[PDB]
């Protein structure tokens, strides 16, 4: 009853006690985290794909995010055309169930590559071809 | 000592010891501004005003990140093709079952990686990651590891050290370690003879592998530290966002909401300072860290390629004693190699002589060692005893008798008179 | 001076005198049983017949040791003998210590 | 009120003095037992002294 | 402020030299095993022949 709000290991204050209806509320901090740009070489093609790391598909949305509103942040801040991947948010790149060898790494075994629609493709990298020694 | 008694061993015994090695640490990322000022504009221009640290720390970052993939590949990454077991599990009568993967579980670790997961323990992240600081997934997967493990395996059990120069060429697992022995010093009929022995004192060894494990809570030490001295570093820097570094308050929103901002400069400037200094600091720890588990990372490769891929020479580089074997096993940001070696047992002493005097001849043994019980004189092999008579196969002649030291007259054998 | 301001020396933990016990027992074992106490119990071997494992070991045949030993005896008391004029004259030769 | 670099300091000197033992450690310990000489030095004419 | 820099300017310093010394030691420990515990065929490792 004393108490007003609470603090974790890191004295950083994640519980507070409204002032009117005298309950207790979690607090947790707003989704945040970085970008990466996908890419082949421009001499290949000017194609990309974007990667929100550490963060569920559906938070990624243009109309709150810190990406811009130009038509092409547009495209590439929708969540709703995105891959979900242990490493994050995955958005203009379409997954396989074929293995390659890994070109451009994600993360958490997956691989990202460029083939020829032409488009950037995601798949799980491939550790080598079986073999069963007589 | 003296300068004519020798001792060699009747007997041997199967030694499997563990041998644990870091090959990665947690690749982390932090955000410069996130860290430093939050989500304060003002902040923000006032650190732009001190240059490009912070693109020092995020590209030094980023390539301790990469180093930890790069390590981990060439460590586990040494086998051009993934190879499998065959279902049937008759090799010479080895006993290989805590090991092997067990397909029962879904991460298809073996008994002794899983007991190396288990007996790791992780250090609280959320509190960490809230302040800029994110933690990257490794590009491997512990499936992937375990993959890479088991096909090593498979290629030792199955091909010996011929899939690490080339085509895995299969061969008799009982043949496999007639060539070891014969790599060690002892003759291969050693292990044709005493093939079920040897077998029995592996499994027994690869059993008390398990106890030795468990018990001892030390053995697991370098991995642990590893993962507290990562998790201590992230605690301090985050700790250190509570501190005043000498303004009026640790929380930038207050110095906001509370002065205007000439007056707002001065605390704000006096907590840049301390926190770019804090940042700087972990990033240096993280540098020298990231320099000690890369050549950690180094000698768990060079282990694998010499120690797995082939039979080793070099003393006390892949176990005490004669190394035979090893074996990889995956564990959390590491290696462990089991190392079975071979280990004289039982020794008996008998009396000795550098060469043997007949007709005015002088034989010295082809590729043994002269002894005798007491009476009579044989040859045997250095590194077992295995007493034959000493014939003109066993020995050459080189000169007379009267330059030696310590020759001894005895009468050799040869075969072609009867 | 440099303690009088908060610094202290830890005195380390083997002493000069364990040390050098330690390479005592190295050097003993290496020249009673060879190479065979780093790999288990120490099987003694007259020094002689280790010197012509080690000959076989390079390639030569052991006749040439036992055929040579007075000549090999005395080149290596006299590179042990010269080891003490080589420490002693150049200075830099203890220079990473 | 500058935080805890002290303690941080402390930990990597106390380190660093830890990792001096087990170098000598590792270096010089690697022998089982304390292995003595013979009293009697006929080492095939080898001298040792 | 200068004396806490000071200070961690020295232990900087401390933590690289322990880095150096610990390969030195590792090396010397290899050298012991492999060149006195045994025979080395590796070239110029034990000494020059
Ligand atoms: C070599 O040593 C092994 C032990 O490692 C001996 O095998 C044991 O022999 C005793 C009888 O003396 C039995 O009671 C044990 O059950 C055996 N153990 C195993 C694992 O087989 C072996 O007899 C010894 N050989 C020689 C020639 O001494
Ligand atoms: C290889 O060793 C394992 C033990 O590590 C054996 O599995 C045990 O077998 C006994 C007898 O059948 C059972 O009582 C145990 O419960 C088993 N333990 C486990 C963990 O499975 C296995 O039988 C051995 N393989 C061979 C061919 O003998
Ligand atoms: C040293 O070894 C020889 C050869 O094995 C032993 O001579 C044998 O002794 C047994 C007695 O148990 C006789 O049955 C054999 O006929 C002997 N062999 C020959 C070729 O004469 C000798 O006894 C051993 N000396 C010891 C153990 O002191
Ligand atoms: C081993 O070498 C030492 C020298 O390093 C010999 O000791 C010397 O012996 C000569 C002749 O007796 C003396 O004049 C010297 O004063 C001795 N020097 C020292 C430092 O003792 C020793 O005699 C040699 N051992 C053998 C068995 O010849
Ligand atoms: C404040 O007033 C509202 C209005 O009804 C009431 O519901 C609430 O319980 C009051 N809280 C306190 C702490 O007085
Ligand atoms: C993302 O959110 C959805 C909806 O709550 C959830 O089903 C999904 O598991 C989340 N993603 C991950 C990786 O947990
Ligand atoms: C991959 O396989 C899954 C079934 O596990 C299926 O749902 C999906 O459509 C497949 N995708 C492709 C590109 O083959
Ligand atoms: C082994 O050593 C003992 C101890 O002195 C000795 O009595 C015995 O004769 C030695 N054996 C041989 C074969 O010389
Ligand atoms: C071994 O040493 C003893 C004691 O001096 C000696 O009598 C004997 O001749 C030596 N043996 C040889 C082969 O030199
Ligand atoms: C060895 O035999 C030769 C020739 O028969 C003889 O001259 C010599 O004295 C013998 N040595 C011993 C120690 O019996």
């Amino acid at each position: 009853p004393f108490q007003q709000f609470g603090r974790d290991i890191a004295d950083t204050t994640d519980a507070v006690r409204d002032p009117q209806t005298l309950e207790i509320l979690d607090i947790t901090p707003c989704s945040f985290g970085g970008v990466s740009v996908i890419t082949p070489g421009t001499n290949t093609s000017n194609q990309v794909a974007v990667l929100y790391q550490g963060v569920n598909c559906t938070e990624v949305s243009v109309a709150i995010h810190a990406d811009q509103l130009t038509p092409t942040w547009r495209v590439y801040s929708t969540g709703s055309n995105g891959f979900q991947t242990r490493a994050g948010c995955l958005i203009g790149a379409e997954y396989v169930n074929n293995s390659y060898e890994c070109d451009i790494p994600i993360g958490a075994g997956i691989c990202a590559s460029y083939q020829t629609s032409q488009p950037i493709i995601a798949y799980t990298m491939s550790l080598g071809a079986e073999n069963s020694v007589a | 000592y003296s300068n004519n008694s020798i001792a060699i061993p009747t007997n041997f015994t199967i030694s499997v010891t563990t041998e644990i090695l870091p090959v990665s640490m947690t690749k982390t990322s932090v955000d410069c501004t996130m860290y430093i000022c939050g989500d304060s504009t003002e902040c923000s221009n006032l650190l732009l005003q001190y240059g490009s640290f912070c693109t020092q720390l995020k590209r030094a970052l980023t390539g301790i990140a990469v180093e930890q993939d790069k390590n981990t590949q060439e460590v586990f990454a040494q086998v051009k093709q993934i190879y499998k077991i065959p279902p049937i599990k008759h090799f010479g009568g080895f006993n290989f079952s805590q090991i092997l993967p067990d397909p029962s579980k879904p991460s298809k670790r073996s008994f002794i990686e899983d007991l190396l997961f288990n007996k790791v323990t992780l250090a609280l992240i959320c509190a960490q990651k809230f302040n800029g600081l994110t933690v990257l997934p490794p590009l491997l997967t512990d499936e992937m590891i375990a993959q890479y493990t088991s096909a090593l395996l498979a290629g030792t059990i199955t091909s010996g050290w011929t899939f690490g120069a080339g085509a895995a060429l299969q061969i008799p697992f009982a043949m496999q370690m007639a060539y070891r022995f014969n790599g060690i010093g002892v003759t291969q009929n050693v292990l044709y003879e005493n093939q079920k022995l040897i077998a029995n004192q592996f499994n027994s060894a690869i059993g008390k592998i398990q106890g030795s494990l468990s018990s001892t809570a030390s053995a697991l030490g370098k991995l642990q530290d590893v993962v507290n001295h990562n998790a201590q570093a992230l605690n301090t820097l985050v700790k250190q966002l509570s501190s005043k570094f000498g303004a009026i308050s640790s929380v930038l929103n207050d110095i906001l909401s509370r002065l205007d901002p000439p007056e707002a400069e001065v605390q704000i400037d006096r907590l840049i300072t301390g926190r770019l200094q804090s940042l700087q600091t972990y990033v240096t720890q993280q540098l020298i860290r990231a320099a000690e588990i890369r050549a950690s990372a180094n000698l768990a490769a060079t282990k694998m390629s010499e120690c797995v891929l082939g039979q080793s020479k070099r003393v006390d580089f892949c176990g005490k004693g004669y190394h035979l074997m090893s074996f990889p096993q995956s564990a959390p940001h590491g290696v462990v190699f089991l190392h079975v070696t071979y280990v004289p047992a039982q020794e008996k002493n008998f009396t000795t002589a550098p060469a043997i005097c007949h007709d005015g001849k002088a034989h010295f043994p082809r590729e043994g060692v002269f002894v005798s019980n007491g009476t009579h004189w044989f040859v045997t092999q250095r590194n077992f005893y295995e007493p034959q008579i000493i014939t003109t196969d066993n020995t050459f002649v080189s000169g007379n008798c009267d330059v030696v030291i310590g020759i001894v007259n005895n009468t050799v054998y040869d075969p072609l008179q009867p």
